[PDB]
């Protein structure tokens, strides 16, 4: 019973360059062969880095401190393919266009400790929004669901 | 046997 | 082609209609078969930022560029969050 | 590229974009469609510098790098009088309240 989202063990090397084109510290996350996310060394903003990965491995990318979602070549997941004529493959990591609400939640979260969320004078519903922190595990479940609907 | 990704130590992260 | 958004302190903000539709609240109001909308509870220091967000969203949605951060200063964040929630964007 | 602007007079703020290669006069035409005042009845300013009709926006100091969607550049606007002088006057936005204690470094 293997997850839909997982790397395949191709053993076929693929040279990749993670390029952080965001203002965040990026955490690369590798989905292992059982679909479990594994962290890899982070990238400061504006820096890039050579990676030895493999064909059909799966990667996603997050803000290292907050796990806010990031995009890679404009999508959620990145899969190395075989290198054509020595040329490495680029993973260009960017900010998505967050909604104004989610962006405000990021800023409030960065300024307020969770024990104090409910000591802010805002509508009651926003407490649960603030508490609904980004989470890799919930993202994978949502992406799996979305993919199955395409079938 | 399984082969996971790795970062070469001598890779000058640019 | 344009809509006029009015803040609580009387500042008038004229934005392109398509940009204003970034707000789900404004889109539902104007979705039927020059237009003026009054937000007596949103102050000008918040409503100006909301309009900048409309611009930012339309510019960078479906863009391949590098996307810059939408900046929010700490002292406006709570009020901007209330506004975003009220406006659904 | 595009420059993203706020054209402000009194308590009125227009959000619009224009090409760096477009002229001040072309920008007055945009304003004309919105505020019904023709270009020989408008003055546009960058800070307190009156902008000449024939110059491009880039030539006036507006660049895509600084006039961005999320942080547009301000263009001051003043209007006509056939026998008096209307000074440039932009009313400031309101001031935010004090940061809450729970939002300050603790």
């Amino acid at each position: 019973p293997r997850p839909v989202l997982r790397s395949v063990n191709s053993r076929e090397p693929s040279q990749v360059i993670f390029c952080n084109r965001s203002p965040r510290v990026v955490l690369p996350v590798w989905l292992n062969f059982d679909g479990e996310p594994q962290p890899y060394p982070t990238l400061p903003p504006g820096t890039g880095r050579r990676i030895h990965s493999y064909r059909g491995h799966l990667w996603l990318f997050r803000d290292a401190g907050t796990h806010d979602g990031l995009l890679v070549n404009q999508t959620e997941l990145f899969v190395p393919s075989l290198n054509v004529d020595g040329q490495p493959i680029f993973a260009n990591i960017t900010l998505p266009v967050y909604t104004l609400k989610e962006r405000c939640l990021q800023v409030v979260r960065s300024l307020v400790k969770p024990e104090n969320y409910r000591r802010l004078d805002i509508v009651r519903s926003l407490y649960e929004d603030l508490e609904d922190h980004p989470n890799v595990q919930k993202d994978l479940e949502r992406l799996t669901q979305e993919r199955i609907a395409h079938q | 046997e399984t082969l996971a990704p790795y970062i070469p130590m001598d890779g000058e992260d640019f | 082609m344009y809509v006029k958004l009015i803040s609580s302190d009387g500042h008038e903000f004229i934005v392109k209609r398509e940009h204003a539709l970034t707000s789900g609240t404004i889109k539902a109001m104007l979705s039927g078969p020059t237009n003026e909308v009054n937000f007596r509870e949103i102050p000008s220091h918040v409503l100006s930022k909301v309009c900048m967000y409309f611009t930012y969203k339309v510019r960078y949605t479906n863009s391949s560029t590098e996307i810059p951060e939408f900046p929010i200063a700490p002292e406006i964040a709570l009020e901007l969050l209330m506004a975003a929630n009220f406006l659904d964007c | 590229m595009d420059v993203f602007l706020m054209i402000r007079r009194h308590k009125t703020t227009i959000f619009t974009d224009a090409k760096e290669s477009s002229t001040v006069f072309e920008l007055k035409r945009i304003v004309e469609g919105i505020l019904k005042r023709p270009p020989d009845e408008q003055r546009l300013y960058k800070d307190d510098q009156l902008l000449d009709d024939g110059k491009t926006l880039g030539e006036c100091g507006f660049t895509s790098q600084t006039a961005r969607p999320q942080a547009p550049a301000t263009v001051g606007l003043a209007f006509r009088a056939d026998d008096t002088f209307e000074a440039l006057c932009i009313e400031p936005f309101s001031s935010p309240p004090e940061l809450p204690d729970v939002m300050k470094p603790q």
